[PDB]
RNA sequence: AAACUGAAGAGUUUGAUCAUGGCUCAGAUUGAACGCU
RNA sequence: GACCGCCUGGGGAGUACGGCCGCAAGGUUAAAACUCAAAUGAAUUGACGGGGGCCCGCACAAGCGGUGGAGCAUGUUGUUUAAUUCGAUGCAACGCGAAGAACCUUACCUGGUCUUGACAUAUCUAGAAUCCUGCAGAGAUGCGGGAGUGCCUUCGGGAAUUAGAAUACAGGUGCUGCAUGGCUGUCGUCAGCUCGUGUCGUGAGAUGUUGGGUUAAGUCCCGCAACGAGCGCAACCCUUGUCCUUAGUUACCAGGGAACUCUAAGGAUACUGCCAGUGACAAACUGGAGGAAGGCGGGGACGACGUCAAGUCAUCAUGGCCCUUACGACCAGGGCUACACACGUGCUACAAUGGUAGGUACAGAGGGCAGCUACACAGCGAUGUGAUGCGAAUCUCAAAAAGCCUAUCGUAGUCCGGAUUGGAGUCUGCAACUCGACUCCAUGAAGUAGGAAUCGCUAGUAAUCGCGGAUCAGAAUGCCGCGGUGAAU
């Protein structure tokens, strides 16, 4: 526990918040409260559809939700019909209309929090965290990474004290603040506790 | 905090939102120097004898997400914790790490 | 330090005579950064000497004072082989006037006159025909330095 | 014609190593005993 | 190759006993029981040395100001309590979680109560929810009376909604930070930490990464069985220092102006770039010019692989263990504020470089409808009433204080100090007894510079002086910031 996120250290450099709008001194807090909520409804929900990057910017009560996924067709539905319930739901428990527009990942092997989230659905499905680790390096460094850097730490394989162990390949230079270092951190709640999944990709400048 | 306290500030604040127009109005009863000694005395009376809750001296603020009561902003509205999350998440519009 | 010798800081003259050595002396009166107060200070304290000596000019005798006070041989400990030796050395000219201007002050904090401006004249005044605690102070370091007067390492 | 056919190592000293060196084990055997059957 | 001597795990033990030798001291020959799974050799990587060499950091030295002595604030221990809730414990716990305990918070104690429950889903019975009421009670709660009949689909009816009918369950700040994630401290912003290939060694490993310089730096250069790479260093980010450009209000004022300051965006500059030397024909260092800035211009953020089974299961999440008319839940009162005591952080002082009374100046930054208040009046004052401007470069908090001029005090426990106590009030709040903060009058305690010991600081720094903000109804001497004056070494 001694390094900054790397997301946050980067947040006005090269990075830009995921959450664009303006609010008065009052207002801020139940339009961020409101956003948290929306937020973890999403995540909730949609937890097949691999999602990553729920952005929310509302201009003037009327918000424009953009859900960045993987596989946006599953999430759409048949002709469009899970968006449309999604459309709503987000509604209900917002304002007045969320339109949520759905962009597309067209490499899936280059975020993080992809990457992060199936090594967690492996792990929870009892597969071997080394073979997982190793695969997703290889997977990401096979896509075009200029580098990957991933970290398993908990009880690895039910052993009793826990540890951390991490990959490394490329450069991923963390101290670097222009290095477009995409960050994710997920957990998989295995079956002797929780194993956290940490995965740094490094893609340019 | 603990989920039943987290209900209990909700019960307390919904008797707060329940006379919050009648608090005001015996208030101005009250401090009004036209109105009539008795007058205000007895709207002083009433204002003593109303629901204990309802008063918004009770209300302690807390984190939306967690109901954490020390460490509370009034402008993100979350304890210091989830803050921080937040924040180093980019969560939070206009936030960033300050140096000067 | 550790590596380097810091170039000196600038400082700048006293106002009503133009002098750096007055301008030091005030800082060495300061506290708690009050320039002004420690300015009326000293200037209290030269005007009372200058109008009871009749002198034009105070700060030749203020000079006078100052090499008058002044020592030449100090003692410093030296380790050789777990061995300290209180060896006599000579005194650069800049710890010199430090030193001097510290033990002025220093004596003059403790006398018993009504204020502190004439606390500080009279104790000019005194080191100027040679007497005071920081003549005193000048004199029991000759001594030490005397006393040992056998460490040339 | 034949009597000419036979040879395995491991554990344990150290943070680790190689060596030394003891201890221990896997085999075969019995005029056997004991325990369960 | 010849011959001789000797060994067969470590101890017991070169010991016992018996011989032989010796004046003696003893020597020599030489067991056993028992006991232990080791005892050893050489080398390797670390760590350590009251070993050596080289180097750095307020580490010391040189200085400035403190703490340790007093009173008070605050935290902790101990004690005391019905309870004085829990955690943090060498640096790196002790103004720490807590950015603010009268109720609430609250997790503790006393008492009064509830049991699919304050909260989620499964369900079927009536009703739009929702509003106004009476009594009893400290309140939680208990028993009763009136108004309203939703909306879309319409006779299946549905997003919400009140009281249960029951099983699942919910709930737990209950335990295990030594089962954990996430987060943090710390060595330490120290300059290190590794890997691939090659080579060397039976091997652990080594080399690279060492050496000559150099640097803030494993920084850079040159050597070199190494050749390369990665994370660290540096740079990229923010702020400040000079200038230019766009712009000129609510900002500015040189002569309505578009000059200036300022405001806030985009850029320029600084690169050892030039000169002289020293240096291996180097890296680099030393001095100089120009420039606002000179070598990393100043400050920050950024914290490598790892170490402390470091801290946190009481933010949260979670494996396991445990309780389910209770360790869950609701309410009132009390406690977390007790004090033979001890310690840790501070504030105010012990005065004349000062106190007091008059005048007279000079800031920055931040806050303001969950409000700040111009002005007028009333009051000794805190404040109160009326009223005005301002969601603010407009109006306001708000006056900056230290500073300067004059008078006075004249070294006294005082015209210092302002604790403690008595009285009378103002606000906030349902409520100021426990237990608020201010105001006024009276009192006027210790304290005259602090033992052993010990701490911070290298420049706009220390020291000192005021001013804002978070939390917050009220409640900072703490925390987080801002500027003023401004050193010594």
């Amino acid at each position: 526990g001694q390094k900054v996120h790397p997301i946050g250290i980067r947040l006005g450099v090269v990075k830009k918040h995921n959450a664009n709008w303006y609010a008065s001194p009052k207002q801020y807090s139940e339009y961020l409260i409101n956003d948290i909520q929306v937020r973890e409804y999403l995540r909730k929900k949609l937890d097949s559809a691999m999602i990553s990057n729920i952005m929310i910017e509302r201009p003037t009560g009327a918000a424009k939700i953009t859900i960045a996924t993987a596989r946006p067709g599953i999430v759409i539905g048949k002709k469009g019909e899970d968006i449309e319930r999604l459309q709503k739901e987000l509604t209900k428990m917002m304002g007045v209309p969320a339109q949520v527009n759905i962009e597309e990942i067209t490499s899936p092997d280059l975020d993080a929090r992809l990457v992060a989230d199936g090594i967690g659905s492996q792990l929870e499905r009892r597969v071997m965290f080394r073979r997982a680790m190793k695969r997703a390096v290889q997977n990401s460094m096979r896509s075009g990474a200029k580098g990957i850097k991933v970290e398993l730490s908990g009880r690895l394989g039910g052993a009793e004290i826990a540890r951390t162990e991490w990959y490394r390949e490329g450069r991923v230079p963390l101290h670097t603040l222009r290095a477009d270092i995409d960050y994710a951190s997920v957990r998989a709640e295995t079956t002797y506790g929780t194993i956290g999944v940490k995965v740094w990709i490094f893609r340019g400048e | 905090a603990k989920k039943s306290m987290i209900n209990r500030e909700l019960k307390r604040e919904k008797e707060v939102a329940k006379y919050a127009d009648k608090r005001t109005k015996l208030k101005e009863t009250i401090s009004d120097m036209n109105a009539s000694d008795e007058v205000r005395m007895d709207a002083m009376l009433e204002l003593q004898a109303l629901p204990r809750n309802s008063s918004p001296v009770r209300l302690r603020n807390r984190c939306a997400i967690t109901g954490r009561p020390h460490g509370y902003f009034r402008k993100f509205g979350l304890s210091r914790n989830m803050l921080r999350e937040r924040v180093m998440q980019g969560d939070v519009p206009g936030v960033r790490k300050a140096s000067w | 330090p550790r590596r380097r010798v810091v170039a000196t800081r600038e400082i700048l003259p006293d106002p009503k005579f133009g002098s750096q050595t007055i301008a030091k002396f005030i800082n060495h009166v300061m506290s708690h950064g009050k320039k002004s107060t420690a300015e009326r200070i000293v200037y209290g304290a030269l005007e009372t000497v200058a109008q009871k000596r009749n002198i034009e000019d105070p700060v030749a005798f203020f000079e006078d004072v100052l090499e008058n006070v002044r020592p030449m041989v100090e003692v410093k400990a030296r380790r050789v082989g777990g061995a300290t030796y209180q060896v006599p050395m000579e005194v650069r000219p800049s710890r010199r006037t430090a030193l001097a201007m510290r033990w002025l002050a220093e004596a003059a904090a403790k006398r018993s006159e009504k204020s502190m401006a004439l606390r500080l004249a009279g104790e000019l005044s005194d080191a100027s025909e040679g007497k005071g605690n920081a003549m005193k102070k000048r004199d029991e370091v000759h001594r030490m330095a005397d006393a040992n007067k056998a460490f040339s390492h």
